[PDB]
RNA sequence: GCUUGAGUCUCGUAGAGGGGGGUAGAAUUCCAGGUGUAGCGGUGAAAUGCGUAGAGAUCUGGAGGAAUACCGGUGGCGAAGGCGGCCCCCUGGACGAAGACUGACGCUCAGGUGCGAAAGCGUGGGGAGCAAACAGGAUUAGAUACCCUGGUAGUCCACGCCGUAAACGAUGUCGACUUGGAGGUUGUGCCCUUGAGGCGUGGCUUCCGGAGCUAACGCGUUAAGUCGACCGCCUGGGGAGUACGGCCGCAAGGUUAAAACUCAAAUGAAUUGACGGGGGCCCGCACAAGCGGUGGAGCAUGUGGUUUAAUUCGAUGCAACG
């Protein structure tokens, strides 16, 4: 309610040692079961290499800028309805946020497996592909797209 | 085709909505905008940043002639009497004079009773 | 209300007028009138006008 | 006889006091024409409605009616009701000051006469806006409403009628007394009048408040305080400001004004709390942020049903149902 602290800080990856990625693993993690998280997507995103060749570490940053939402709307009990004034997104939550739609969505895919199923994701995402790029302009066009309220 | 130069625009500031027509100088339409014209309506308009995008519609109408500069004429109070103004400074019109225009009359006509709930 | 200047700039003037009529003696028409609910409401208001 | 009550005269002052006649500017609506083009208008949304027979917007010209922004105020004038643009004409009252004059000529006032918001009525005008009725659209369970699009009487004028209002300060008129404070408006005397100005002395008027008064709230030199003169009025609530009769009215209806029967109260202010689709400030996984569910499915369990000879009794809003 009133309640102000700080963030909680993340275990870094099991290898690379990273929030970033942390969080990631843990947003992707289910059952508490967060030994298979790691190897489901630590995984497909070192399986990058046969879908590409290369010190596959940046694809994951530059695939989720594509990914990326910088505006959402907001409903507000004023003015005896609803209103809707969307806003940005602060950068806590806009990394944050974006890895939802990508294992969010990469579930719903149907492919071979989770593992693969989320890796095909990734190089969609950059690529724009899937829901999760959808989700992306389907939500901007809200906000920005509807700034008479904003 | 008949190049008007310059020409007053007037801002017919409404609540439920607002149209801005950029007339000659003797007070011809030239080109006219309109918020209910501009994609959204229903009631979505009537928001200054919704009049904006509409009056500036007219760059788009009354660019046909090459209006280099004009007045603006401000009528009756809402969100539309300051966004289009604006909007008409960026859209690459000059200016010479900002006016509002709106009917105030001194205790003529005995206004509706209308509202009550 | 008549605006005017040189050096071609929006910078305003015109909430200047904004201080004799504009949004105000508009929305003081716009629906009914007053007749009694003013002389009253403008002489009670008048009370508040005090500290 | 007298002059301080009351009044007259003089000279000034302020005022939306009244009656008549003019006149101005802003806005609305409408008519005509130019430009221009697919929307306008409206609402919480919508819809009725208006638009390609060209609206809306915009600009030019014209017609007409109503009301007078700003000044405008805790302001002013009036017996009350009420009275706002500017100008003229006829007219009433209030107040101050040097004074001069009359000489108790005064106060109140049943009955009586007259004036009375708005709505309404009659005859004849007028009619822009607004708007009972009425008609559409919407809302809703319904919606003979609130809202929206229209709109007739009416609102305006003359002349006559009706006399009511929470016609309220809910506080009759006239007079004399009784601590104070701050302010408003208008007259007058005075002060290096050197000033915006400063000191008094009258009228009217706001707010606070002392004594006192008051059931309390509160009133408090403009009294609901202390007194005096005259008048109107009240005597429990309902029935009832009704019936009947009279009087008045064109008619609405007004005025005067009961009983039967019925209840044990009706009522006034103030206190405590409860509540408010009142306000201010707060906390709770209350919400918002997410993680996973229930609602569907098969099975378990309980319950209400239904049934049964019995389906033993109990538990039933959150606080009843593994």
């Amino acid at each position: 309610r009133r309640r102000v602290i700080g963030q909680r800080k993340i275990l870094p990856d099991p290898k690379f040692g990273s929030e970033l990625l942390a969080k990631f693993v843990n947003i992707l993690m289910v059952d508490g079961k967060k030994s298979t998280a790691e190897s489901i997507v630590y995984s497909a995103l070192e399986t990058l290499a046969q879908r590409s060749g290369k010190s596959e570490l940046e694809a994951f940053e530059v695939a989720l800028e594509n990914v990326r939402p910088t505006v959402e709307v907001k409903s507000r009990r004023v003015g005896g309805s609803t209103y809707q004034v969307p806003v940005e997104v602060r950068p806590v939550r806009r990394n944050a946020l974006a890895m939802r739609w990508i294992v969010e969505a990469a579930r719903k895919r149907g492919d071979k497996s989770m593992a693969l199923r989320l890796a095909n994701e990734l190089s969609d995402a950059a690529e724009n592909k899937g829901t999760a790029v959808k989700k992306r302009e389907d939500v901007h066009r809200m906000a920005e797209a509807n700034k008479a309220f904003a | 085709r008949k190049q008007v130069s310059d020409g007053v625009a007037h801002i017919h500031a409404s609540f439920n909505n607002t149209i801005v027509t950029i007339t000659d100088r003797q007070g011809n339409a030239l080109g006219w905008a309109t918020a209910g014209g501009s994609g959204f309506r229903g009631s979505r308009k009537s928001t200054p940043f919704a009049a904006q995008v509409a009056a500036e519609r007219c760059a788009d109408a009354v660019k046909e002639y090459g209006i280099k500069n004009l007045e603006v004429m401000v009528k009756g109070p809402g969100p539309g009497r300051e966004s289009t103004i604006r909007a008409l400074n960026a859209a690459g019109f000059r200016i010479t004079n900002i006016t509002d225009v709106t009917p105030i009359p001194h205790n003529g006509c005995r206004p509706p009773k209308k509202r009550r709930v | 209300i008549k605006v005017r200047e040189n050096e071609p700039f929006d910078v305003a003037l015109r909430r200047f007028k904004r201080s004799c009529e504009k949004a105000g003696v508009l929305a003081e028409v716009r629906r009914r009138e007053f007749y009694e609910k003013p002389t009253t409401e403008r002489k009670r208001a008048k009370a508040s006008a005090v500290k």
